[PDB]
């Protein structure tokens, strides 16, 4: 399961042009809640990343493969964060019905 | 049911009165007022005051605040130079959720960043309120010239500091200041017992005595704001006992000796001896009383004065006269007495309401650790004696002043003149 | 602040209410030494200060 | 040629230099500082000093704008505490319409409500721009401190007073302190002829002594206000002596003496008596000088200082120390000829420019009504003695010090501990 | 000449409306200029008078006849203000023509 996870992520080819798994998140809500809260640091890399992905699709063009995101490399940032979001949106919600 | 004061061993001072009503009121007080920041981390306290439907461990923001809404109680935070105490009230059936709430909120907050990210607007906006009438204002400039280093730190946040106070710095601060020997858990209208089982449940934890503050110390001065005001506001203070003697209660019987507010709507105060020399020589609308705030090692005693921009010089010079004379054995011992009934009945109608008692009881506990009767009080009270009060008024017309005016003060006299 | 100072205790205590006229709505510039300052300021001359 | 002077008998004092440069400079000086104010019309000097391209009573706006800028000339306020000076510069072929405007400008001004409406944001901005740097905010705050009345009004209009400056405030000060006996006109590159015969177009509607400003009087003090600078501005002066008296000059020999600044640049250190005091015992990167400010009734002489917070203070203490090192005799003369030298070669270097030799001209003309050769003052520079430049120290040493203090003021000392 | 011109004035009718001459000028440039630069107790005169005429105007009614404005009442405050912005004007164009 894991080589085949690794296999997977070879041919997502989201890894090819530099990104992280939590940069292909579709900005929902809660997504951009959790996107708010991240640190000024990581918020400047996720936003260099989308805008070199975004240079590399139009140019057609990949990174090097030695420039490439490994698997084991990526990291879910995001994930920690987006939880709480999740977890906050589910909690007001089910106050809610009370 | 006289307060069972018990002091849990770690320092917590737990005290209770089953007073079998309606509405309790639960509050816990912590000696982390503002005077124990220093330069690097001003206006912690502000923020950390108006932090306290933060999420916690134990409960989110969502939860503290519709849990607190839902039965209907109060949770409420009130600060000193010295002191925090945070108060929750509500239904006897509701008052075990309201102490998980209160205890969760002093013993375990989480400090998350963008909460205070979105705090910090709400700290400009409070601070505005707050400076929107000219008392506060001069009385945070007094203090910020009377005193060094402690007690001159402001209650509210200094302008350049929005913006720059951070999750570690409200962590530092609590970690150094909520211990267990500072606290003191007090509640009216519960058992002790249940007081002690929260005391065990949270406030054992934290334990140290944290981290001492610094003796404050006394500079002199005076700082002046050319606002444009319609009215001078002038306060001339000097230094004065602090909590804990008898030359406390001889400044407070000076106070009421002097003017320590109307008692009749619409009245002129008649008898503050103030105000009877104000108004005999000034016919202009004026308001002149005496100011004395006293913390646990130092304290400020002199005269507040509100005036037309033109009169404001003599005014104020007839206001310091009156305390020369005071300060001359020029009195009389039925106003010492009227002085002394003012007094008392300020302090027991300041006690009648449940709040004020529990906010006595709980200073008293982090003060001296133990609860004084009223009926004590009267007879300490009635302890000082004419020369007393003339004792501290040397005291104030001797010592170094302090000057804080604001206003039109084109004839506001300075320090050396007046 | 119940006996001591009376009258003057709001001064003293701030009381956030936390849970449970009004403030009206309460600038970026283009970009040492010791001498007395002298302002100076041109029609068309940027203004200047020398100390 | 050299310069030459008469006085009208209307008190106007006129001063003409032709030494046929293309371009000539004719300016105007008048006693009309911001220390004429009181405190119901403070910052009024402030706009009347950024209101020298109104519309006057002779020029409508647009031509005051667009007749300088089509012959290319400059049209500049420079402004203390005590004088102001309208300059303009160009062509001689178009000095004639220059003093057309600038005449128009001094003496008959309009002050339409609409135009200093829009005015106060340009007000605002101006002050923002002064501020934006920490000398220019200390020495305010220093003469704040330091004075009572006159010089401690400020240069820049408060924030308060921003929307409550009016036209006839601005008309009451013109009308009060634009008067002919307050006022000098300098031409430099013009035959004094024309200034005589531009003195009579204008200059000849008030020929009154303006109305007189209050003395200044010394308070004391010291202020500090944290802003999180890392650098500790703080000014430390004391009462020192007026502009004529001979104690003047020591004053001046001893800011030379005790470092007026630096004389290289990225290197200069061990420039000052003071520079080495705080070098021998501090690492950290600091900047310390003498401060000098001389007006015809008071002077205020001291010690400034920037530096890292944290070493804020025995630097400050060493720099102190090393006055009363001067104080106590410890100098030796070639330090004192090195001084002299230092302050005349200042001197000449500030009157080699045109504009700066015009305002020279200028202020003695406004000063003493007489014009000081360079020569002149070279020897009595030269009077100042040793003994002298000791005796301006201790007053310094001793005199009531105020202090003006910004940045993280944690280990910045007081007064009573300086 | 006079009497007239008193006549033509009660034939223009916005006198019954109690209206002033210069409220019933075009708001040009120029005249925006002028009303800019008026004092504020005349520009609040001037707005309280034109929302009076407009509401009579809904009405169909007009002012009672001792409320009118008197001809020789009136007061042109406008003019000496927009004389002024005309000039200023003129000044401008003619040193553009030049
Ligand atoms: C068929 C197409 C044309 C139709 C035109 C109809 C016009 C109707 C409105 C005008 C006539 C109103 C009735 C005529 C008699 C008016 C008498 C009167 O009281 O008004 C005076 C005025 C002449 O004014 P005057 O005599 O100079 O001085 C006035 C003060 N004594 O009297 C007049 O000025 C009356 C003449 C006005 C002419 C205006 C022409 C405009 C073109």
């Amino acid at each position: 399961l894991d080589g085949f996870r690794k296999w997977y992520y070879n041919a997502a080819g989201f890894n090819k042009l530099g990104l992280m798994r939590d940069d292909t998140l579709h900005e929902t809500e809660d997504v951009k809640e959790a996107i708010r809260r991240l640190p000024e640091d990581l918020y400047n890399d996720r936003m260099f990343r989308i805008k070199r992905a975004l240079d590399l699709t139009m140019r057609h063009q990949i990174l090097p493969k030695d420039q490439w995101t490994k698997y084991e490399e990526d990291k879910f940032y995001l994930e920690p964060y987006l939880k709480e979001v999740i977890r906050e949106r589910k909690e007001r919600e089910e106050w809610a019905k009370k | 049911q006289d307060l069972e004061f018990t002091k849990l061993p770690n320092g917590l001072v737990i005290a209770s009165l089953e007073n079998y009503a309606p509405l309790s009121r639960i509050g816990l007080f912590v000696k982390a007022g503002s005077r124990y920041e220093d330069s690097n981390n001003l206006g912690t306290s502000h923020l950390l005051r108006l932090a306290s439907s933060l999420t916690t461990k134990g409960a989110s923001s969502f939860k503290i605040t519709r849990g607190i809404e839902a039965v209907g109680g109060k949770l409420s935070v009130t600060a000193t130079r010295e002191n925090m105490a945070y108060t929750v009230e509500g239904i006897r059936s509701d008052i075990e959720i309201l102490m998980e709430f209160l205890l969760n909120v002093t013993t375990a907050p989480e400090f998350r960043r963008w909460e205070v990210a979105a705090l910090r607007s709400q700290l400009k906006i409070d601070k505005a309120v707050a400076f929107q009438n000219s008392q506060t204002r001069i009385i945070e400039n007094l203090h910020d010239v009377a005193y060094k280093n402690a007690l001159a730190n402001p209650l509210y946040c200094p302008d350049y500091r929005m913006g720059k106070i951070t999750s570690e710095e409200l962590h530092y601060f609590v970690q150094n200041h909520f211990t267990s020997a500072r606290m003191a858990l007090v509640g009216l209208g519960v058992s002790h017992s249940v007081l002690k089982q929260v005391a065990e449940q949270f406030l054992n934890m934290r334990g140290g005595l944290g981290l001492a503050g610094a003796k404050a110390k006394y500079r002199g001065g005076e700082i002046r704001e050319q606002n444009g005001d319609n009215l001078v506001h002038a306060a001339i203070v000097a230094e004065s006992a602090a909590i804990g003697n008898a030359e406390a209660n001889a400044f407070s019987v000076l106070q009421h000796l002097l003017g320590a507010g109307p008692h009749i709507k619409r009245g002129n105060n008649t008898t503050s001896l103030l105000s009877q020399s104000v108004a005999k020589g000034s016919h202009q609308p004026f308001d002149v009383s005496a100011f004395n705030a006293s913390y646990s090692d130092s304290g400020l005693f002199g005269i507040y004065t509100i005036s037309q921009a033109a009169a404001a010089g003599e005014v104020i010079n007839a206001a310091y006269n009156q305390v020369k004379a005071v300060a001359q054995g020029n009195l009389s011992s039925a106003d010492v007495q009227a002085a002394k009934n003012k007094l008392k009945a300020g302090y027991l109608m300041s006690v009648e309401t449940s709040e004020g008692f529990l906010s006595e009881i709980g200073s008293q506990a982090l003060a001296a650790g133990s609860y004084m009767p009223p009926s004590t009080v009267l007879q300490q009270i009635d302890s000082v004696a004419d020369a007393d009060v003339v004792k501290a008024a040397k005291k104030f017309v001797s010592g170094k002043k302090s000057m804080a005016a604001s206003g039109n003060l084109g004839h506001t006299p300075f320090l050396d003149e007046l | 602040v119940a006996a001591r100072s009376g009258p003057f205790a709001p001064v003293l205590s701030a009381t956030s209410r936390g849970v449970a006229g009004a403030v009206p709505a309460a600038p970026v510039l283009d970009v040492a030494a010791a001498r007395p300052l002298v302002a100076t300021v041109g029609l068309n001359v940027p203004a200047s200060v020398r100390f």
